[PDB]
RNA sequence: AGAGGUGAAAUUCUUGGAUUUAUUGAAGACUAACUACUGCGAAAGCAUUUGCCAAGGACGUUUUCAUUAAUCAAGAACGUAGGGAUCGGGUGGUGUUUUUUUA
């Protein structure tokens, strides 16, 4: 009898986003970044910054009183490196083991169809 | 209410060892009604009809995470502590060498670790199970990132030093 | 079965 | 009515794969005349018919 | 960083809860819940939130995991006592599904339609379908003749645009549930190749007639508000 | 993890628990020994602070637990606990039998700032909530009515009536004294031209002085025994 | 339309006129616009002059927001305001010449223009007749929607503070001419404060109202019923936005802690009923609860408070009309039922979530050939049969509702058509079988069905639903319909019509009834009186015996035909409004030079110019090979029946004409004797002529707790 | 309260809410996965669907004409044998996919 966030997980490079929004999508819980749990310009886009990120957000989707996850990870995508990063695999495995039910794993990384490079 | 936990081919015949020691320890004292499917790989605890459930879960849980059965009994006892589990991530260079500077030799500098800040950690070949007190779980997940983030040895034996004396020294 | 046999050929 | 269109069918498939065989099976006329036939055509009222709708 | 940073906001005290119920057509009506914000003045929250998209697995909406894929698209556009009953916005593949049906040496043939529904509900629906390696086939390929494409095509947009034009939006939907224009396509194309799996894959809305809350209370079911218990 | 601290030098932690659910209510009685713990989960534990153990379970409710109330003066009879949940029900519940009392299904919003006395057996209750309703029920020993709910304009984030007898109402940054029997706010405070408002009302010296904890990190004293002899 | 120049600010319809038209055509002529920019020029003539003058009117307010202006001595152009009343000023006279008629007067007819002009710019049909040549002004029930008659016995002018609670005042003397004036104007503004948004518009209109008094008389010196003043009875003419006619629920404003002066007015208007309450939304809001009732609608409750209140506290109402034929709909055996409504569909919706249920148990097994597609066509499932559907209720013979049910397009089916319909009755003896095997709990049995002339072994599947209820199952599939038409092809030559026909009864029945089906239940959650019509017209039409000919969805087609197309009048926001409008068209409708073309689309897909003229050409082609409808009488073709003879087949030249006559000879009633109960009595009386055959039948048992109504 | 960007840095923007999230709309560009030692074009080059305009190849042919051919100046338009597969067409065989009086 659960409740249902969408994860939205951003796994680029350089940085990882991670906001649980709401099952619409449209309000968005507990924005943290894999930038604002370490400062050092380097490894900010590490698995375990990005995992402990994870941790917190994941505290404070329970404060709201979410209990569970549909996850959606996102690569850059587009015209760019079209995989998930180092840190993308490690939140999902931290919001799965900190006490947060996760159901229906996907990936939403925009394929170009033919995009613009010439 | 019941409770199922999966447990793997890797614990399972010293679970079948250590089977005669964990419910009679458990079922006439935190009764928790027992089966051992192990036509799906699990074990089985429902309720009494005559919230000792998570107790008895977490209690198996551990065994799982496969810690001793003093520490599982330690479990049963002293109702505070906390399991965890995380894997490293940060293939060979990045994992072989890694865990080898966890270990040290012999588990040496685990056991620096395990006695500095008073907890219980055991490891598989890439995962790390830690489970006791909450503050020496953060403390002892912070030494074992910092040292597999690469670290002197002695530089962390000294980060042991000051975590040992705060959470072995009362305030 | 003679639901089957009326039930044949599809 | 079980029983009754289990025999229905019993019959019909029974002359149905006769007249199917039957038309692909060898058609010389009292001459040396091969008849052009389908691939899965039915019957030689179905060639006969359509024969009469292609006036 | 050098700013002045509004220190306290508060947000999920003045936030509420809604929770939101599918049409008719499927059967776990009872989908999850959304937040909003404090129903007040001057921004109407009750009405504020009456274009929302939802996006859910068919799964989760049937209780089967067979179409674990094809999550669709729920639209909220009214509200009745903090109850979204919502209607059908689209339908979509997950992109695992799509990705694990496309392999080399085969080729796929593409059609898509827009089309208006018996209502003025336009739609644009697609379609996806491979080719097959025949059983005792023993080349390698299995390629269509690409001039097999285009009466496959045309065949396939002249049947899902027979579909639709016909058969209204409760019954698209109740006739893209289990699978069955697939199964059309199958047993109408299997004449020209065998056509292992084939898929709709998409469902976009472009247009929608009107509001019409009594058909939109018709695909749920039945009840008003009432009175309360005052006693001031 | 819930911790309890010996108020002296050895604030040692007498005891700590590990609790199901992170938690955002602990409620204590009129006296001490009588500490109840409400997590995420509809999960009602009471707990002995003498020596730390869990004394009472609690386990059938709801939803994510709100507010919550004991009941029991110095030496009484009946020690009774509140159980108010965010779905909108109370369940009232007491210790002395391991019991339920009654269940009570009247509001939208999360239950907050309820309490419950008598005046000789009586037993009423007050419980507000995140909507506009006080909210008063009658509460027998088996029997069950409900009062009058004088409906402000508000949004009611823990108040505890019953004074000498006026009613507090507080959480827009505004205090209001609602009265007995009617409807009229007669100690309405200056709200201030933020809209940062008030989380928490505390009693001082039994509820003769009071404090107001802001959203901004402040606390106010009120002195409301004069206030309601004295005129904003 | 009813609009002579008298004045609406005595209570009648009027107050425009034609040198009121004439004024504002020449007053358009100069301009019009806001820059006064040329409305109306010469060089096109009266159509297009008058098409000018009815979008100026439609699309430029005159009472609450802009009006006219000109001056005789001289440009005209749009000021901004409205002064609560029609209005336009001609400064050289600084007169107001359109404040001979009131506001609700000046809002139908902006409203007729609106409804003229929608029926007149289109390209699509001609309606000239239509628009003129029908004076929609005979009947008060046909171009309105129902009636109240206000008796008010207030006595004397002295006996006014006693009989009748309104005003007494010089401020309401002085703009007042009369009694029955301020009567009007306070009855008209609170019976548009009562319903605001439960009413389309408000006609209030004083019967026995004469503008004669003789040379030896002062004055009208007549006892008017309890009074001397021109006037006997109030008039109170509605028509409804027929949405929230049984919404059980007004809402004034919220509250807010100082009471403001609209939940005042509230309070004062509506005295000890309304109260604020609570709702699921939680909104703590003004209301007031209106204990709806079968043969009551709430709108003739909320106007007798509103009555009853203010302008009287002794007078009385009149309207009998409504639950005069409440009663002869039928009342089914639900909970409340007589406190459900008439535009209440919970047993529609309860037969649907049965039929879901078994939609899903019959989709969820297997076939060795899969189902296609299952599509109800039942009467019940398009909200037209005459049990409102109650579960176990055998005795209606339309109680076993009917399902099409279609397989793929598997190429393996047998040949001849005795042997394709045998074996759809193999593949139901298969379904009935692993139905009793899995779910029990639902029955079933076959029954042979004979509505399709010539096919013997065509049988349906019955079942009962444990939920209560009786679906029939007809399985469709890919190959009857070529098997129909190649029938057709190798038939004997003078055998043709006669299969014709049974391919005919075909489609009606399998293949046009889906899309009928359909069409018309998407229609009716948009026009919300269609169920309550037909279900009234098919009593009707049963109680003078015209079933066993005509079919049910014919019918069907008549009664939708006044609300699809229900120009030059509104669309039926009450039942009696309906009725009446479905038989005074039928009774204006003729056969040899009138077809019966319809669009079953929303208001405001359609068909256009071609297929208009495509149907109309074979409509004269058609009955030009039949010469005056010896064998084929009507002639109903819509978008989903472009042929239109699909249901108009098989019924009798005497039934046919017995149906129109009956129609003249209601609408022959209707304009002599006037509404009443022994008129509702005699318009349902069987009409049983004693035409050489009279048998009286009755079964063993009584069977109405059994159908149950 | 950070976010592009970096080898770090620097720099860039961010409390006038950025990056991310949801709903749309506009714009032109481009036709990913399918795509191969496969296809077409004189070469350079050539991958969305549908329609139209013409062209070209190969094959088929008991059709016709009868050396009409070949090769480049000059000029013109464009920028050694054998074997296994596979593509396009044709012929024959006789099993399965296919079907049956609509073509």
């Amino acid at each position: 009898s659960q409740v249902f966030g969408v994860a939205r997980i951003y796994a680029s490079f350089n940085d990882t986003f991670v906001h649980v929004t709401d099952l619409s999508g449209k309000e968005t819980i507990a924005r943290v970044t894999g930038g604002m749990k370490v400062k050092a310009d380097r490894d900010e886009s590490s698995p375990y910054a990005a995992m402990l990120a994870a941790q917190d957000v994941a505290a404070k989707c329970k404060e709201v009183g979410i209990t569970a996850v549909h996850v959606k990870i996102r690569a850059t995508g587009g015209t760019r490196t079209k995989t998930p990063g180092p840190g993308g695999q490690a939140a999902l495995r931290a919001l799965a083991r900190s006490g947060l039910r996760i159901g229906r794993i996907e990936d939403v990384t925009p394929v170009p169809s033919d995009s613009t490079r010439k | 209410e019941s409770r199922k936990i999966m447990v793997p081919p890797h614990r399972m015949t010293p679970l079948r060892n250590s089977w005669t020691k964990i419910y009679p320890p458990l079922v006439e004292h935190l009764k928790l009604q027992v089966r051992m499917n192990l036509k799906t790989k699990s074990v089985e605890l429902r309720t009494n009809p005559k919230g000792a459930l998570q107790k008895g879960a977490d209690f198996i849980k551990a065994f799982t995470l496969g810690f001793d059965l003093d520490d599982s009994i330690a479990l049963l006892r002293l109702d505070d502590l906390y399991i965890e589990t995380f894997e490293v991530k940060d293939t060979g260079d990045h994992l072989s060498r890694a865990i080898g500077r966890i270990a040290g030799k012999d588990g040496k500098t685990k056991f620096a670790i395990e006695n500095a800040t008073r907890t219980r950690i055991v490891l598989a070949d890439s995962k790390i199970h830690i489970l006791g007190g909450f503050t020496h779980i953060r403390m002892a997940r912070e030494s074992v990132v910092s040292l597999i983030l690469g670290s002197p040895p002695g530089k962390v034996y000294g980060n042991l030093r000051t975590v040992a004396s705060r959470l072995k020294e009362r305030y | 079965d003679v639901i089957e046999e009326a039930l044949s050929r599809f | 009515l079980k029983e009754d269109i289990h025999t229905h069918m019993a019959i019909f498939e029974q002359r149905e794969a006769q007249a199917q065989e039957d038309v692909q099976s060898s058609i010389v006329d009292e001459d040396g005349f091969t008849l052009v036939v389908g691939k899965n055509t039915k019957s030689l009222n179905s060639i006969r018919k359509k024969i009469l709708n292609k006036n | 960083k050098k700013g002045q940073k509004k220190r306290v906001v508060d947000p999920f005290t003045r936030k509420e809860w809604f929770d939101i119920k599918a049409p008719s057509t499927f059967e776990n009506r009872n989908v999850g819940k959304t937040l909003v914000n404090k129903s007040t003045g001057l921004k109407s929250a009750s009405d504020a939130l009456k274009g929302r998209v939802v996006e859910v697995c068919l799964a989760d909406l049937q209780g089967s995991e067979d179409h674990s894929f094809r999550k669709i698209k729920l639209r909220v556009d009214e509200v009745q006592g903090k109850n979204l009953l919502t209607n059908f916005h689209g339908m979509d593949f997950t992109t695992d599904k799509l990705r694990s049906m496309v392999r080399k040496w085969q080729t796929l043939i593409e059609a898509n339609v827009t089309v208006k529904t018996s209502d003025d509900y336009v739609l644009r629906i697609f379609a996806i379908a491979f080719t097959r390696k025949q059983a005792n086939q023993v080349k390698r390929h299995s390629y269509a003749q690409s001039s097999h494409i285009r009466a496959i095509r045309k065949v396939i947009s002249e049947i899902l645009t027979k579909e639709v034009q016909g058969s209204t939006l409760a019954q698209l939907t109740s006739k893209l549930i289990p699978e069955v224009i697939n199964k059309e396509i199958e047993n109408a194309t299997k004449d020209i190749f065998p056509l292992q799996n084939i898929h709709v894959r998409k469902v976009k809305l472009l247009k929608q007639p009107k509001f019409d809350v009594g058909a939109l209370m018709a695909l749920h079911g039945e009840g008003s508000g009432e009175e309360k218990g005052k006693k001031v | 993890q819930l911790l309890k601290i010996f108020h002296l030098k050895t604030g040692k932690v007498v005891r700590s628990m590990k609790i199901s659910s992170p938690s955002y209510i602990l409620d204590a009685d009129s006296t001490s020994t009588l500490l109840a713990v409400g997590g995420t989960d509809g999960s009602i534990i009471v707990v002995d602070i003498e020596n730390g153990y869990i004394t009472h379970s609690f386990k059938g409710h709801g939803g994510t637990i709100s507010s919550l109330k004991f009941y029991g003066q110095l030496n009484s009879k009946i020690w009774l606990l509140a159980s108010g949940d965010t779905n909108g029900m109370v369940k009232v519940w007491d210790l002395v039998k391991r019991k339920c009392l009654h269940t009570l299904q009247e509001h939208t919003s999360a239950v907050r700032g309820l309490d419950i006395i008598e005046v000789p057996p009586s037993l009423n209750l007050l419980s507000g909530g995140r909507d506009d309703i006080i909210n008063l029920w009658d509460f027998n020993m088996k029997k069950k009515c409900k009062l009058l709910k004088t409906l402000p304009v508000n949004q009611q984030v823990e108040s505890c009536g019953f004074l000498k007898i006026i009613y507090t109402a507080g959480g827009d940054a505004i205090f209001q004294l609602i009265d007995s029997e009617s409807g009229s706010v007669l100690k309405r405070t200056n709200k201030p031209i933020e809209e940062l408002f008030i989380i928490g009302v505390l009693p001082i010296l039994s509820n003769s002085q009071m404090f107001l904890v802001l959203s901004d990190q402040t606390l106010q004293l009120i002195n409301v025994e004069e206030d309601l002899k004295n005129t904003i | 339309r009813g609009f002579s120049s008298n004045m609406s600010h005595s209570g009648s319809l009027g107050g425009f006129g034609t040198f009121e038209f004439t004024i504002l055509m020449a007053a358009l002529l100069n301009g019009g616009g806001i820059n006064s920019n040329k409305i109306l020029l010469h060089g096109f003539s009266s159509y297009q002059l008058f098409k000018g003058v009815i979008k100026y009117l439609a699309t430029m307010d005159l009472c609450h927001d802009g009006h006219l202006q000109f001056h005789s001595n001289p440009a005209s152009k749009y000021i901004d305001e409205g002064f609560q009343t029609p209005t336009l000023f001609d400064k050289s006279t600084k007169v107001n010449i359109l404040t001979k008629m009131t506001v609700s007067s000046y809002q139908i007819l902006k409203e007729y223009a609106g409804e003229t002009l929608r029926m007149l710019n289109n390209v699509v049909q001609d309606q000239f007749s239509n628009i003129f040549l029908t004076n929609i002004s005979r009947f008060d029930n046909l171009k309105y929607d129902l009636c109240y008659d206000v008796q008010l016995p207030l006595g004397k002018y002295n006996n006014l503070e006693t009989s009748l609670a309104a005003t007494f005042g010089s401020m309401e003397r002085v703009k007042f001419i009369t009694l029955e004036n301020f009567l009007a104007h306070k009855i008209t503004n609170v019976a548009r404060y009562a319903l605001g948004d439960r009413i389309k518009y408000i006609q209030i209109e004083m019967v026995g109202q004469k503008s004669d008094f003789p040379i030896t008389k002062r004055k009208v010196y007549s006892n008017t019923g309890g009074n001397h003043f021109n006037f006997d009875f109030v008039r109170v003419k509605l028509i409804v936005n027929p949405s929230e006619c049984d919404k059980l629920v007004t809402k004034g404003p919220a509250h807010s802690e100082t009471m403001s002066t609209e939940a005042a007015v509230f309070k004062n208007f509506w005295g000890i009923k309304s109260s604020l309450r609570r709702f699921k939304d939680g909104s703590i809001t003004h209301c007031c609860v209106w204990s709806t009732s079968s043969s009551e609608p709430i709108i003739s409750s909320i106007v007798n408070f509103a009555l009853q209140k203010h302008v009287s506290k002794k007078a009385q109402i009149s309207n009998e009309t409504i639950k005069k034929f409440h009663n002869f709909l039928p009342l089914p055996n639900l909970p409340s039922s007589a406190k459900t409504s008439v535009l209440n569909l919970s047993s529609f919706f309860n037969l649907k979530k049965s039929f879901d249920d078994l939609y899903k148990i019959i989709f969820q097994m297997k076939l060795p050939l899969s189902v296609k597609s299952i599509l109800p066509v039942g009467s019940a499932f398009r909200y037209t049969s005459l049990c409102q559907p109650v579960p176990f209720a055998y005795s209606d013979p339309d109680f076993f509702q009917d399902v099409i049910l279609e397989f793929e397009t598997s190429p393996k089916w047998p040949d001849e058509i005795t042997s394709l319909e045998k074996a759809k009755t193999a593949f139901l003896l298969k379904i009935q079988e692993e139905l009793s095997a899995n779910s029990s709990t639902y029955r079933s049995f076959f029954s042979r069905d004979e509505s399709i002339p010539y096919n013997l072994e065509i049988v349906t599947l019955n079942i009962l639903t444990p939920e209560g209820y009786g679906f029939k199952f007809r399985v469709l599939t890919e190959r009857d319909e070529i098997l129909y038409l190649r029938a057709i092809a190798n038939a004997r030559n003078e055998l043709k019509p006669e299969l014709e026909a049974t391919f005919l009864k075909f489609t009606a029945k399998y293949l046009a009834s889906v899309r009928h089906t359909r069409t018309l239940e998407n229609i009716s959650h948009s026009y919300q009186f269609y169920s309550p019509v037909v279900r009234l017209f098919k009593r009707w039409l049963d109680t003078h015996l015209l079933l066993g000919h005509i079919t049910d969805e014919l019918a069907e087609l008549i009664a939708i035909k006044p609300f699809v197309d229900p120009a030059p009048y509104f669309i039926p926001g009450s039942l009696e409004n309906g009725f009446l409008k479905v038989l005074k068209f039928i009774s204006q409708w003729n056969w040899k030079d009138d077809p019966l073309i319809l669009d079953l689309v929303k208001p405001e897909e359609r068909l256009t110019l071609a297929q208009y003229k495509g149907i109309q050409m074979n409509f004269t082609n058609l009955r030009n090979s039949d010469p005056n409808g010896t064998h084929l009488q009507f002639f109903v073709a819509s978008k989903n029946d472009p042929s239109g003879i699909l249901y108009s087949s098989g019924i009798p030249l005497p039934i046919a004409t017995r149906l129109t006559a009956l129609a003249k000879v209601a609408v022959n009633l209707l304009q002599t004797h006037g509404l009443n109960q022994q008129t509702i009595n005699l318009l349902f009386t069987p009409g049983l002529k004693d035409y050489d055959f009279v048998v009286d039948l009755r079964t063993p048992i009584g069977l109405k707790s059994s159908c149950g109504i």
